[PDB]
């Protein structure tokens, strides 16, 4: 029998299980049967297309209930502006388009892009903000997140990890009406964009407003430098007004810094490296007032030391937690003799994210992998007394079933010793980061190993890395790099080249990330006998049509002084040589003769320029982006066939 | 208990893998909808979710289209949740990774649709980020 | 039966349009072209409101001329015209859309009025792209229509 | 708004009735300018533009014919003036682009009332009794760069010849931004700006120009503004500052926006 034949609600179900956009877009063009069953089928949708031509919208996703409206071009564009009145009709558009929305993701620009589109669905049950440009300024605090409380709304699920705002703003608008705070189930706010975290007063406050939090994420300051740090009453707070928690991830905000200067303390000028107002007594009755509590994560940038009682109480008091994140806890695993101790008795976890242990020797990652079996993942960094013999050992120890591992930042472990202490897996990993550190001092084939993450420093070469061990890696299909540094105070390189053309060694490597943006340098005038960025870019960006990339997200280097991202000349030239790309995002800003060259490229389709970092252009007179040049782009390439 | 096919074979079912269908469960036994070979190529995979996992199921999924079609068609007479998304899944798996025209070669499929059509549902399409 | 007054009397004015072309089926053009009638309809004022390039008066008239050459297009079908043509299943899932939409904007509490059932006929494919050459928009005249309810 | 306006991407800032026209230097675009409009919108109105050539304009819209000369960029400074209704502008340009206000002020005298320039050069090549900017043979190793990467971005390659290549270490920063645009419009400006030569003209300037140097500048000569003054048939004046580079306005604005301000704010030349 044909699948026509078949029963309608079968179809339905078999048509629902494809979740590949690109598989969906080609399925409805089979026949009329086929394209209704895609369009009431498909489920989430994120809009493409720009703000002008917003009234061109189709009408034939009727079925759809996650909606993405962040990613309309121009990118980070105010999709509702007071100075337009017909902007109010963009509303009733969208709510007339997308009528089954329960869950919405849109770039918040102005304050009236929210009030005007979020309260168009009172069934919106997740609602996530998106803004890296500037906040607009407000008669008082949260006077664009109180536009959020709508009379039929319901919201649940509230996502500010990439809306940046002021701390004050949170507290006010959830205290502004009791029951939009109670009805929230989930509230992330765990932002890195902000200047400073959420004060102790603040974070009571959040907390007191939801009571029914089963999630929370926030970025704080535990810098007791300053004033109103969060110590160990916020955390208390935390445990007393939320006693339903099951996730609790709170982080300093320079430990969610994408560069490693700005958290590591080892980088930082003397920064960090004293104690912070948490107390192991003030983490047990934490951990005793949260007995659902799932997944913990409490990433500090200051030291919080002898903590291995508070982790031995979290494993007879949280039988439920899978998954801890430390960051600078230390006496995490101190074992005299052979008994288990500290995070060495939570047998029950899943995955484990280790940062900043100064204690943490071999035995310790023995005692580690030996009480935690049934670990899954395991990430360590910045620990400068294990060696290559206790971390093969502990893979050893779980060779059963771990499966992801993240090495970074350890002295004494380079690419050459990580990949050597994970043969006992090298067979079962299958995510897998290291340092590209070749001057570390003192039956192979990667049969399951599907993504390799990169960290190495400017300048430095990536040929050394078939020979460090990553040989054979017949599943290898996205590998992502990222490259740090300050290469004002570096020469020219001697090598022409970074060595993109070693990945020609995986035969499926289809997907790659290359972030080169933060790598300091000189944007368009280098002082004297210095050279510009564009040099670097040319540097990295060779041979990266070699490669049968179909997916490439792409960061500039910028310069920090001038706050620029720019997009080169070879850059651009180097990009256009990859003729099979289906995705192309830049996370920068390029002016419209460089994008031009991307038209070549028969095959690409999505093709965008996110600044997706704070502090974003402001306006199209601060840099090198038009809007005409960004829309004109897009006509000439839909138009091409 | 013992179940029996549509042209009259008669094949035995453990109790638990009788609760595993919905429709046996709810309800000599004939079952007239459904072949010798269905039971026959059921049964092992029912026992088995009574009861490596991953490599046993492909072992189990290698069979032609047709036969596939006949399993999901018995799966949705049986009312049986696992196998029946377990089996649709296999078949969109078919689907992705294919232009239009590909599946409607593997699918049998007639093309009804005319040019101007093709065009508006791209238009469509392009409103969308894969 | 579901209808109001006014939304029967557009409607068997249309049929009875479609009756005198004995053209197949009612489809949605046939009712639509009869909403760009009866200048007291809310259609005109829609229209002219949501494009500016659409202040123009006899800018408006060419819609019917959209629809006109267009309803040239369908093949007569060999039946007397004291008969009412089948109304196409576009032509229903118009309708069902206008009750759907009717139901929705009333969550406390089905007769439909006018203003939905132009705006379901709005929805329809073939009027959204027959409207699309014409330099209007389908979705822009519907937002018009939206906002202007509230008042 | 009007099509010139959007083909060169104009914007007016400010208030007042003194008019600030900024242009920038060939291979930058109006952004360069982002750290002096700050203190200039306050008491006055601010005009930013890119003109034709810039990465950020329409490369369709460029005409190779029109913008082989400086006339052309001349003719289109005045076009974007009259279009919005600008007259008695104060003139601040860069480099190369000061000369096309120049030019555009002998042609219609009225639409200037002061121009104030940033590291002007009548003259680009440096002959034997003219030393006011760069040698012949070292302005050949760049366009033959520009040509290369003409070359390979018609077969399909990519252009990977930069100004940092460049041997002499001041062309290396002069010409930093030529590489900024696309490679034949580059071809196209830097040819333009080589075979430039405004010294007979330089007498029926008749506008107030306020020049501004570096000290000692490794790329134009320091001796050109006293030229300039031996040359220019109205009112002139020269300041030199303790900056480098080519862009000092953006790199270097601590001292380079008091000085551009002082001028602006200054009349009497």
């Amino acid at each position: 029998t044909a699948l026509n034949d078949l029963p309608d609600v079968i179809l339905s179900n078999i048509m629902a299980g494809v979740s590949d956009v690109r598989s969906r877009n080609s399925a409805s063009l089979v026949c009329h049967k086929w394209y209704l069953l895609e369009r009431a089928t498909r489920s989430a949708l994120t809009l493409r297309g720009n703000i002008r031509d917003l009234f061109m919208l189709p009408t034939c996703f009727q079925s759809t209930s996650h909606l993405d409206l962040s990613l309309i071009s121009p990118w980070g564009h105010p999709l509702t502006s007071a100075a337009d009145p017909d902007s109010a009709l963009i509303g009733h558009l969208l709510r007339h388009a997308f009528p089954s929305v329960t869950s919405l993701a849109i770039y918040a620009r102005d304050p009236s892009t929210i009030h005007i589109v979020v309260p168009q669905w009172p069934d919106l049950e997740r609602l996530k903000l998106v803004r890296w440009h500037q906040r607009p300024q407000t008669d008082a605090a949260g006077d664009e997140l109180k536009l959020l409380i709508s009379e039929c709304g319901t919201l649940k699920s509230l996502d500010l990890s990439s809306f940046y705002c002021w701390t004050d703003d949170v507290p006010a608008a959830l205290g502004s009406c009791p029951t939009f705070a109670a009805n929230l189930k989930s509230l992330n706010l765990l932002n890195s964009s902000f200047s400073e975290g959420f004060k102790s007063d603040e974070i009571k406050a959040i907390t007191k407003a939801c009571p029914n939090l089963r999630e929370f994420r926030a970025s704080c300051m535990f810098d007791p430098r300053y004033i109103g740090h969060a110590g160990d009453e916020a955390l208390v707070s935390i445990s007393v007004n939320c006693p339903k928690l099951e996730i609790l991830h709170l982080a300093d905000t320079n430990a969610l810094s994408s560069a490693r200067s700005d958290f590591d303390p080892d980088e930082r000028e003397g920064l960090g490296q004293e104690e912070a107002k948490i107390n192991a007594a003030t983490l047990i009755e934490v951990f005793s007032g949260l007995p659902l509590l799932e997944e913990l994560a409490l990433d500090l940038c200051n030291n919080v030391r002898d903590s291995g009682p508070a982790l031995e109480v979290l494993n007879s008091k949280c039988p439920k937690l899978k998954s801890v994140k430390l960051g600078q806890f230390h006496g995490i695993s101190l074992p005299v003799e052979s008994k288990l101790d500290g995070i060495a008795l939570c047998q029950g976890l899943e995955s484990l994210s280790i940062r900043n242990v100064d204690d943490l020797t071999d035995m310790g990652l023995i005692a580690i992998g030996r009480g935690c079996y049934r670990l899954a993942k395991f990430e360590v960094y910045g620990c400068k007394k294990i060696t290559v013999r206790g971390m093969r050992t502990m893979a050893s120890l779980l060779r059963k079933t771990l499966v992801d591992v993240k090495i970074a930042a350890c002295k004494k472990l380079g690419a050459v010793q990580s990949l050597k202490a994970l043969e006992p897996i090298q067979d079962r990993v299958e995510r897998l980061h290291i340092d590209c550190d070749w001057d570390c001092p003192d039956d192979k084939t990667w049969a399951r190993l599907r993504y390799v993450s990169l960290w190495i420093f400017v300048g430095q070469l990536l040929t050394p890395l078939v020979a460090a061990g990553l040989n054979d890696c017949p599943e290898l299909e996205e590998i992502s790099i990222k490259v740090e540094g300050d290469c004002r105070v570096l020469s020219r390189p001697t090598v022409r080249e970074f060595g993109l053309t070693t990945l020609l060694n995986y035969p499926k490597l289809s997907r790659m990330h290359l972030d080169c943006g933060d790598i300091n340098g000189y944007a368009h005038t280098a002082p004297s006998g210095q050279m510009d960025l564009s040099l670097w870019e040319r540097f990295y960006l060779i041979g990266v049509g070699h490669l049968g990339l179909t997916e490439l997200n792409y960061w500039p280097p910028q310069d920090r002084d001038v706050n620029q991202r720019s997009l080169s000349l070879p850059a651009a030239g180097l990009l256009q040589e990859c003729n099979r790309l289906r995705k192309l995002f830049i996370h920068g800003t390029a002016h419209e003769h460089f994008m031009m060259f991307f038209l070549r490229i028969e095959g690409l389709r999505d093709v965008q320029l996110r600044a997706d970092y704070y502090p974003a252009p402001e306006n199209d007179m601060s840099t090198e982006m038009r809007a005409d040049s960004c829309s004109r782009f897009e006509v000439a390439l839909n138009r091409r066939q | 208990i013992v179940l029996k096919s549509s042209d009259g074979e008669s094949f035995e079912v453990e109790e638990a893998v009788a609760l595993e269908s919905q429709t046996i469960a709810h309800m000599g036994v004939p079952l007239p909808n459904v072949t010798s070979k269905i039971l026959a190529k059921v049964i092992e995979y029912c026992k088995r979710h009574v009861e490596d996992l991953k490599a046993w199921d492909a072992d189990f999924m290698k069979i032609d289209q047709a036969t596939l079609f006949e399993l999901i068609l018995a799966a949705n007479y049986l009312n049986i949740k696992n196998l029946l998304d377990l089996t649709c899944q296999t078949v969109a798996d078919m689907i992705k990774g294919k232009t239009p025209e590909e599946i409607r070669t593997t699918f049998n499929i007639k093309n009804d649709f005319t040019p101007e059509e093709e065009e508006e549902v791209r238009r469509e399409n392009q409103w969308a980020f894969e | 039966q579901t209808l109001t007054p006014e939304a029967a009397t557009v409607l068997n004015q249309s049929i009875a349009e479609a009756a005198r072309r004995n053209h197949g089926q009612t489809t949605p053009l046939h009712v639509a072209a009869t909403l760009l009638a009866s200048p007291a309809g809310f259609l005109r004022r829609a229209c002219i409101r949501s494009h500016p390039n659409s202040s123009h008066p006899l800018q408006c008239r060419a819609l019917e001329l959209c629809f006109s050459v267009a309803l040239e297009r369908l093949p007569t079908a060999t039946t007397t015209p004291g008969n009412d043509p089948p109304i196409s299943n576009a032509l229903m899932a118009a309708l069902k859309r206008a009750q759907a939409h009717q139901r929705r904007g009333c969550p406390e509490q089905v007769k439909v009025e006018l203003e939905q059932l132009i705006i379901s006929i709005l929805d329809d494919p073939s009027v959204s792209r027959v409207m699309r050459e014409a330099s209007f928009s389908s979705p822009a005249v519907k937002a018009t229509i939206e906002q202007s309810l509230n008042n | 708004m009007s099509s010139i306006g959007l083909a060169h991407n104009v914007t007016i800032l400010g208030s007042g009735e003194t008019t600030v026209v900024l242009g920038h230097g060939y291979g930058t675009d109006q952004s360069v300018w982002k750290l002096l409009v700050p203190y200039l919108v306050d008491d006055y109105k601010v005009l930013l533009y890119d003109h034709m050539g810039a990465g950020t304009t329409n490369p369709d819209y460029f005409d190779f014919d029109r913008y082989s000369s400086l006339e052309g960029y001349s003719y289109d400074l005045i076009a974007i003036l009259e279009e919005f209704q600008v007259s008695k502008c104060i003139y601040v340009g860069h480099s190369m682009s000061s000369m096309a206000a120049a030019v555009a002020s002998i042609f219609r005298p009225d639409l200037f009332h002061k121009l104030v320039m940033i590291s002007p050069t009548p003259r680009l090549i440096n002959t034997e009794e003219y030393y006011g900017g760069f040698e012949q043979k070292v302005m050949d190793e760049t366009l033959r760069s520009l040509d290369e990467n003409f070359k390979s971005l018609s077969l399909g390659t990519a252009p990977l010849l930069l100004a940092c290549d460049l041997e002499s270490a001041a062309m290396q920063e002069y010409c930093r931004t030529l590489f900024n645009m696309r490679p034949d419009i580059a071809c196209c400006i830097t040819r333009m700006i080589c075979g430039l030569d405004l010294r007979p003209y330089l007498g029926h300037v008749t506008v107030p120009c306020h020049i501004i140097q570096s000290s000692n500048d490794i790329m134009v000569p320091v001796a050109v503004g006293e030229y300039l003054r031996k040359n220019l048939g109205g009112p002139s004046v020269v300041e030199v500052m303790p900056t480098e580079g080519h862009l000092p306005h953006l790199s270097m604005p601590e001292v380079t926006i008091p000085v551009v301000l002082r001028h602006i704010r200054q009349d009497i030349t």
